[PDB]
């Protein structure tokens, strides 16, 4: 434009300082740290953390599927299914690291009954909240989309979580396990 | 007391408790097979990863 | 403690870690100045008469 | 967070009575020893989940 002439952004684009998106690097940079105490050695952790995206993915179908945004309602959302997809992989991975270290058994073992143990609890928390959130993945009437928006993520998430989080956590368990 | 799963009686979780210590087992085991040959799911992984 | 630490020397890292990590991060959010603010608060009201 | 709570509370009532039904104790003695392979447990969390 003319020399003479500039430009600045304001409110709805000049926001703010500051404002990073390495808050969950720093994040992720410190699940590792928690576990490496809960679970003796810092190779282990991992069986819990791949865990991640078992999780993501149904919650992200289901948005697509349904035709709604990224907000920070799917946003949130996706942060208690990346949690509690994880915390039902805590139990199942700190169950098998101890009754193998306090039962003292064999390299397969109890990951096996591991997830037979866990697999019980597992399927009726999981149960619950699907059933509980359900009315709020339709419901329509004010707050049609800001509630519609809550379960959607949710709904695709512990659907993807608990029916793969029974199968790939022992994969990553054993795999990881072994590898160190 | 020991053992004790409830595997039928009275009520409509005799008919339930038999029918989910049914479903247990028929996919208990069905990591074996899975676990044995990992391969086929760690780059499953990648497939939904991505 | 010293013991169970000792017993647990993976935790130690983690401690010692998560403290240098969450306070060298203060140390790139934190004012630097010289000597702390100690001279009292002033005010001036100023005029002109031309 | 209808949910993280309610795997918090679940997950400690069923503990037990899957102790009980496999050990075949006392209701207190095995709430004790179900709590003693989730205590750390609920450790992870509480930092995780932060």
């Amino acid at each position: 434009l003319p020399t003479g002439v500039g430009y600045d952004w304001t409110g709805m684009s000049y926001q703010e300082r500051s404002g990073a998106p390495s808050l969950y690097a720093i994040s992720l940079i410190v699940v590792f740290l928690c576990l490496a105490a809960l679970y003796e050695s810092w190779s282990i952790p991992f069986s819990v953390m791949l865990v991640v995206p078992l999780g993501v993915i149904g919650a992200l179908l289901a948005a697509t599927f349904r035709g709604l945004t990224n907000d920070v309602y799917f946003q949130v959302g996706l942060l208690t299914t990346i949690g509690l997809s994880a915390k039902n992989a805590i139990l199942i991975v700190e169950f098998a690291k101890d009754l193998m270290d306090k039962e003292g058994k064999g390299l397969i073992e109890a990951t096996l009954d591991a997830v037979r143990m866990r697999l019980r609890p597992i399927l009726m928390t999981s149960l619950a909240f699907i059933l509980g959130v359900m009315p709020l993945v339709i419901s329509t009437g004010a707050g049609s989309g800001a509630q519609n928006a809550v379960g959607t993520g949710v709904m695709g998430g512990m659907v993807t979580a608990t029916v793969l989080a029974i199968f790939f956590v022992p994969v990553f368990f054993v795999v990881v396990r072994r590898r160190f | 007391a020991k053992g004790d799963h409830g595997e039928g009686k009275k009520g409509f979780f005799g008919w339930f408790n038999r029918m989910f210590e049914k479903s247990t087992h028929h996919y208990t085991d069905s990591v074996g097979g899975i676990l044995r040959s990992t391969g086929r799911y760690l780059v499953l992984y990648l497939i939904i990863v991505v | 403690m010293p013991n169970f630490f000792i017993d647990r020397p993976i935790f130690a890292w983690v401690i010692a870690i998560i403290i240098m990590l969450a306070g060298g991060l203060a140390i790139l959010k934190l004012p630097v100045a010289q000597y702390p603010t100690i001279a009292p608060p002033a005010v001036t009201i100023s005029a002109s008469y031309p | 967070a209808i949910g993280l709570l309610v795997d918090d509370a679940i997950v400690v009532v069923e503990n037990v009575e899957r102790v009980m039904a496999e050990e075949g104790l006392p209701p207190k003695e095995a709430t004790r020893k179900s709590m003693g392979q989730i205590q750390g447990a609920l450790v992870g969390i509480a930092m995780v989940l932060s």
